[PDB]
């Protein structure tokens, strides 16, 4: 078992790459969008169609529009004389490059998710948000500014874990803002209390945030916060009483009130 | 002496002081009955 291990086993099997390669994938990268989007303009058709037929032609069969309309499309491409076969060839070998792109950057991915644990998220659902990330900072990348890969895949990185962590981590979701909202109220709450020496109260709160902001607000703010409890939790030693034996059911009419 | 009779229990009997103490276990905390009332969520059963 233990999926980490295994993960990190696969991602170890890829080798690392140097300046020269990072920079002639990206380079490829670029070159094969802009032969995409030639393509598109000398076919007529939409770029995002043509990408993704020359994308389910490089990745092959073992990666399951349908058979017919890409067999389609695929030769119609080969119906053109020259110059626009050349086309093709770039935009197939850039869609190569950027697949050996992410995965040679796979391991940055990890090294930035390692520092989110603890905060709602397992390990595993971090790293698939920051490799979601790392596709967009391929996406976006340009090499032409001589800045390594990892300066600019960090940002867009960090920005998906977080979104991540913003939006999968409660089982009532609140929205994004307001749960910037929450962490700063957390930690001016915690500022407060350091130089305090003891618990702020709700008015030391108000003021510290600034303007716009009471007693009555951090309150409530403070109570759409909580998180809901188990109703399997255990109450006792004894593993026999959980916490929903307790809860009665106010809904169903009694016989009383039936009768 | 019997009290009920005044006539003496038969055989001479043990008498004298004990210490005795009162346990927290009162029935006055312990006797419950119901007939109808609050209903679990899921099972729809009475609580306990």
């Amino acid at each position: 078992s233990d999926p980490v291990r295994q993960y990190l086993h696969e991602i170890g099997q890829v080798p690392l790459l140097t300046l020269e390669e990072e920079v002639e994938l990206a380079r490829k990268v670029e070159e094969g969008m802009e032969a995409i989007k030639k393509l598109s303009e000398i076919t007529g058709l939409d770029p995002d169609l043509i990408r993704e037929v020359v994308r389910a032609k490089i990745l092959g069969s073992a990666r399951v529009l349908d058979p017919k309309t890409v067999e389609e499309i695929d030769q119609k491409l080969k119906s053109l004389p020259k110059e626009h076969k050349r086309y093709l060839h770039i935009a197939r070998e850039g869609e190569a490059a950027r697949q050996h792109l992410i995965e040679a950057n796979l391991r940055l991915v990890v090294s930035i998710a390692k520092k989110y644990t603890g905060r709602g998220l397992s390990f595993l659902d971090l790293i698939q948000e920051g490799n979601q990330g790392l596709i967009r900072a391929v996406e976006k990348f340009e090499y032409k500014r001589r800045f390594k890969f990892s300066t600019y895949a960090t940002w867009w990185i960090r920005q998906a874990i977080n979104r991540a962590i913003a939006d999968q981590a409660r089982t009532i979701r609140i929205p994004v803002h307001m749960v910037e909202t929450i962490n700063k109220l957390s930690r001016t709450a915690r500022q407060l209390q350091q130089e305090l020496g003891r618990e702020p109260t709700y008015e030391e709160i108000a003021e510290a945030m600034g303007p716009g902001w009471d007693a009555k607000r951090v309150e409530e703010t403070l109570k759409i916060a909580q998180e809901p409890v188990s109703l399997e939790t255990p109450i006792g030693d004894e593993k026999d009483s959980f916490y929903g034996d307790f809860i009665p059911d106010e809904h169903l009419p009694s016989p009383v009130d039936a009768a | 002496y019997d009290g009920r009779t005044g006539e003496p229990i038969e055989g001479p009997i043990v008498v004298g002081q004990m210490f005795i103490m009162k346990l927290y276990h009162m029935v006055e905390d312990k006797m419950h009955a119901r007939s109808t009332g609050p209903y679990s969520l899921i099972t729809q059963q009475p609580l306990g």
